[PDB]
RNA sequence: CUUACCUGGCCUUGACAUACUAGAAACUUUUCAGAGAUGGAUUGGUGCCUUCGGGAACCUAGAUACAGGUGCUGCAUGGCUGUCGUCAGCUCGUGUCGUGAGAUGUUGGGUUAAGUCCCGCAACGAGCGCAACCCUUUUCCUUACUUGCCAGCAUUUCGGAUGGGAACUUUAAGGAUACUGCCAGUGACAAACUGGAGGAAGGCGGGGACGACGUCAAGUCAUCAUGGCCCUUACGGCCAGGGCUACACACGUGCUACAAUGGUCGGUACAAAGGGUUGCUACACAGCGAUGUGAUGCUAAUCUCAAAAAGCCGAUCGUAGUCCGGAUUGGAGUCUGCAACUCGACUCCAUGAAGUCGGAAUCGCUAGUAAUCGCGGAUCAGAAUGCCGCGGUGAAUACGUUCCCG
């Protein structure tokens, strides 16, 4: 805004696992206020991955989001360093967008699939991160 | 409105008032079961024979001060143009400007 | 033995709290019967879980009004006030946890000339 | 158990409250025991009225009218209570109904 | 921009209605139409008696009409014949029997409607409108108003193009809800058309609200 | 459609005209404005000129037309293409 | 019907007012011709006031001054309304410099939502605007105890149902609270701005009404009134049928979808606001159903519309123009209405179109908001995807003022 700065909107942690990151991803997944269906999808994916490979769901999700998180951006065109909140937001948006275009029937198992793909290193979100890195390198000199 | 239209309305109202009783009796006879189908048919035929302005379906609500046929507001018997003025002059008991 | 009232989005809850072993009843139904989500149950359980006194008291509750989330929030608020009445010294902990504050958010009214509270009609650009 | 029930309706809650308090005072002076007044829920009726004569859909006045109801119960009434209640005058704007 | 009605905006704030009676939804329309007819009849019949306010009540199967006038003698008549005739005529117009009451206005110069009526009469008799407005303003301010405003719109002096002009003196806080602000409109019918006259009189602020007014 | 319990609707004057026409063998067309009457079996073999708004179009009643309103055979609007 | 338009059939001091003259209580029962408007017959009756030698109400017949016009002029007007825009401005006295019109105040530093406030200054001060006074929402207290409520006692055909209680919820009147109040920075030491403690709530707490001087010869002679023009055997009035619903096309505003975060079926939860006596209807029976019949309680915190739906649990469908979508058409009905052809709503069986997310461009939204789900009402015999309201679930993002708009 022109005048003054608005404080960040506090988001209550996820009741089950007490993770603000999980709550933020859940809200990213939500559509039309259907929080119950979003919760079902996210908890189901976390439980599936935990059962498949024995790892703490919160730790694994944080580690994967770290890999998928970007590093640089360009603003209208001059490169700039992304802020921590925008980093996480872009990462989660990229994961959900790539899942939207994935070819599997459902969304929860199809989200777990992309989580494993990103953990391995090959995925649409990682490709988009590499593309933004390339474009930032191309416009590096400015600023 | 036009004075001819107002008088048409008044004439239709008078006709309805005149024929109210017989039309109701005929409807009851039509709807009666114990009576024979012959009597019910004759009642229906007479009902159809009643003059058209006897039917209340043809009455149109009109303002009451100007005869306007649109925006009637049954509760006040007045169209919006006069209702706004009468309310804002303080001549309609209990009516104020609403805010919530 | 102690009482509290809770309010959230047109919902009102009456909470009776007494020394007990951990029984909880809402409108003559168990928590899992009354609420179908896990989030509602966790919201109901937050205050005693924080106080580490879940199995210390018995809860008899009636509620009416609003929806499921509102009813859960009202129950939490009522339980919080009942616990404060039982022991005022819990008030700092509960106020830190944010259970003391009564949420005053409510639905904004529809406005003349608008589809909703703030959504306008579409405006053709010439 | 020859109780009496009084129902008050009004468009002005101050007027209806004044009337109810007058009734309560009269009953207490006569010596009977009274229950109430109990506030019954209000009726709110709303209306939208175009302000322009020809065409401006968004330009409207919003009006409302309120009906307030009060209930009074008189129990164990003395013979002198009924005549005093009947004597009590009628205030404009406050409809009063009495049931024995 | 357009202004709200000063009387209407204050109907439940500091001023009373001109009609006091309860009715069911079925009887409300009949009562309203009969009351409006009575108002229309009374205005015409008492045009020359300097009548400002009319208050109508239907207490119980009856009618009470209070007329605020600056000439009670004209309405009363020599020995009450006029009031008796008026009472009979209103009892004819309204189904229930009716009673009439007179309220003497001691100060016509603080009554908005009487001022507007005088201005309209002068304009119809072709007095200069600027003189009329100045004299009315000074008369009201001597009467003791805390503020006065007068407006006149139309074909002034029979001009081909109409215009509007106004004069104010004192203070008139229209946006202040608790202000006592009398308001009135009036028509002057001249050979060239209609001239509208509007009068505002500010008489101070009412303190205490409706409870003070003792509804 | 009109409920079966009430039977079909035909104007009394039109019905009287049709009854007279069947009773006495006359093929003169019957002029009517009653577009809303329903065609009955008794009409078959007759000619009814039905008003359309400015004219009375002649219609020869057949067995196929039974169960129709007279106005269905007298179109009201005129159109031939833009 | 509304209806102001068209075709045809009709009347003429008129469907409606005042004045003059004569006869008749008004009214009321049945037919005939006509599409109806109309015309012509045919029944019952002679009140109410009276100084009774008459008059009141209402009709019929004559008569002219007139009635009648949604005909024209929104550029001849009143009243009413849109817009810049809730943008923050517009002024006036007296002093002051200037021969002068004028200036000043109202200009400058910050600050704010703001000509809001504090500082300077030959200006001093005040008005209409801003703010506040009004309505609604959040915390608590007093009064009130039903038709509304049920913590503790009992009685129970386990249903606050009963005896009962006045506690809690709620209903609705009247009050308290919040004021930078306290604290630390901060700033010209001031205004003001940030961060803490208590508090339900902390810096206009959230919404609503309230529209300054003025601008567009802006809108409305078809709500109404009104100057002046026009028509008067019609530009007035009555009636039956048709049209306002047309259809090679082009625009604006919406609803429903293109599916798996979903469709179908079975089971099972939780609202707020309104409406109801020529009205809403418990319950039983009949029907696949829209509905029908009988019957019951409600003039309503009492009876009723009423099933909240998204939600949760279980099974099935497995990416197909499909178990997605529901346009179009063929049959068969119901109800409201004198009457559903032109031209109603709804119900059942059959049919199953376009559509697989939409170019350039362009629109709304800063929080209980957007998105999404259902519920009510005014108009109204019947006829909402429109309008005006109500609640349920409930996000994302603001680095900043370079760029577009005002
Ligand atoms: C696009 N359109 C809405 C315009 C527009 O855009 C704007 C705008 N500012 O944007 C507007 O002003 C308008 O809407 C509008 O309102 C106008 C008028 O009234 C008007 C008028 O009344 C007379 N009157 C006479 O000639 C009388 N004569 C006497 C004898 C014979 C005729 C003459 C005349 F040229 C006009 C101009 C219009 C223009 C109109
Ligand atoms: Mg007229
Ligand atoms: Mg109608
Ligand atoms: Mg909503
Ligand atoms: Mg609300
Ligand atoms: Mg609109
Ligand atoms: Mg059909
Ligand atoms: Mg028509
Ligand atoms: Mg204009
Ligand atoms: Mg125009
Ligand atoms: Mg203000
Ligand atoms: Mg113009
Ligand atoms: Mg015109
Ligand atoms: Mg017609
Ligand atoms: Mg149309
Ligand atoms: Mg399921
Ligand atoms: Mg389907
Ligand atoms: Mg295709
Ligand atoms: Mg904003
Ligand atoms: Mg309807």
């Amino acid at each position: 805004p022109r005048r003054r700065v608005v404080a960040a909107r506090e988001i209550l942690p996820d009741p089950k696992f007490s993770s603000q990151t999980i709550a933020k991803f859940m809200n990213h997944v939500m559509q039309d206020g259907k929080k119950s269906i979003a919760e079902s999808i996210v908890y189901g994916a976390l439980e599936r991955v935990q059962e498949k490979n024995k790892v703490d769901p919160v730790e694994f999700f944080e580690t994967t989001l770290e890999k998928v998180r970007p590093m640089v951006e360009v603003k209208a065109q001059v490169p700039m360093e992304v802020r921590p909140s925008r980093r996480t937001a872009l990462a989660m948006r990229w994961l959900v967008d790539a899942a939207a275009k994935r070819s599997e029937k459902t969304m929860a198992l199809r989200l777990a699939g992309e989580l494993l793909d990103a953990a391995e290193g090959k995925g649409a979100a990682i490709k988009k991160r590499e593309d933004v890195h390339r474009m930032a390198e191309a416009n590096k000199a400015f600023s | 409105a036009k004075k001819g239209m107002i008088n048409r309305e008044l004439k239709r109202e008078k006709t309805v008032a005149k024929y109210a009783a017989k039309r109701a009796e005929l409807k009851a006879t039509i709807a009666n079961v114990n009576a024979s189908d012959e009597e019910r048919f004759e009642a229906m035929l007479k009902l159809q024979a009643l003059p058209r302005n006897a039917s209340p379906v043809r009455l149109r609500n009109r303002c009451g001060l100007t005869g306007r046929p649109h925006g009637y507001f049954r509760k006040f018997g007045l169209s919006r143009n006069k209702l706004r003025d009468t309310v804002m002059q303080g001549d309609v008991p209990g009516v104020v400007k609403a805010s919530w | 033995t102690n009482y509290g009232t809770g309010r959230r989005k047109t919902a009102t809850a009456r909470v009776f709290l007494s020394a007990g072993t951990g029984k909880l009843v809402i409108n003559n139904r168990t928590l899992e019967q009354y609420f179908g989500r896990e989030t509602a149950r966790m919201v109901v359980r937050q205050p005693l879980e924080l106080l580490e006194a879940t199995e210390k008291y018995d809860l008899y509750i009636t509620v009416k009004g609003g929806g499921i989330g509102g009813q859960a929030g009202a129950i939490r608020h009522g339980i919080t006030r009942a616990l404060i009445a039982a022991d005022e010294t819990l008030k700092p902990v509960l106020r830190q946890a944010g259970f003391v504050t009564r949420d005053a958010r409510e639905v904004e009214r529809k406005k003349l000339g608008l589809r909703k509270a703030r959504k306008r009609p579409q405006f053709s650009k010439r | 158990n020859q109780r009496i029930r009084i129902r008050l309706k009004s468009f002005d809650h101050r007027l209806i409250d004044q009337s109810a308090q007058e009734i309560v005072e009269t009953a207490k002076r006569t010596g009977a025991q009274v229950c109430g007044p109990i506030p019954m829920p209000t009726r709110i009726e709303r209306f939208n009225v175009l302000t322009s004569p020809h065409v401006n859909k968004d330009a409207r006045d919003q009006y409302e009218i309120r009906t307030y109801k009060r209930l009074i119960d008189i129990v164990q009434p003395t013979d002198k209570t009924v005549d005093a209640l009947m004597k009590l005058d009628l205030a404009a704007g406050v409809d009063v109904q009495i049931a024995l | 921009g357009q202004k709200v009605h000063p009387i209407g905006i204050r109907l439940g704030v500091v001023k009373r209605h001109n009609a006091n009676w309860y009715a069911n939804p079925k009887q409300y329309a009949e009562y309203l139409l009969k009351d409006l007819q009575v108002r229309e009849f009374l205005t015409k019949k008492l045009k020359n008696a300097m009548v400002s306010n009319i208050l109508i009540e239907r207490p119980s199967g009856a009618a009470k009409v209070t007329i605020s006038t600056a000439r009670p003698g004209i309405v009363i008549g020599k020995k009450g014949e006029d009031i008796e005739k008026l009472q009979r005529e209103l009892t004819n117009i309204m189904g229930v029997p009716a009673q009439v009451s007179i309220n003497e206005i001691d100060r016509p110069d603080l009554d908005a409607r009487l001022v507007a009526e005088a201005i309209a009469s002068q304009l119809e008799k072709r007095v200069m409108f600027r003189r009329a407005m100045k004299r009315a303003v000074q008369n009201t301010m001597r009467a003791g108003a805390k503020g006065i405003k007068v407006e006149v719109s139309g074909r002034l002096g029979g001009a081909e193009i109409a215009r509007t002009e106004w004069y104010r003196e004192g203070r008139v806080p229209l946006h202040t809800l608790r202000a006592d602000i009398d308001y009135a409109t009036m028509r002057a019918e001249t050979t060239y058309g209609t001239i509208g006259v509007k009068v505002w009189i500010f008489r101070g602020e009412i303190l205490g609200g409706m409870k003070q007014v003792m509804n | 459609p009109r409920s079966l319990k009430k039977g079909p609707f035909v104007d009394a004057h039109l019905f009287a005209k049709v009854e007279a026409a069947v009773a006495s063998n006359s093929r003169k067309p019957i002029k009517t404005w009653s577009r809303r009457s329903m065609i009955l079996p008794d009409f078959v073999g007759l000619t009814i000129s039905v008003h359309n708004g400015r004219n009375h179009v002649p219609v020869i009643v057949t067995e196929h037309m039974v169960g129709h309103k007279l106005g269905e055979f007298a179109p009201t609007r005129t159109y031939r293409g833009h």
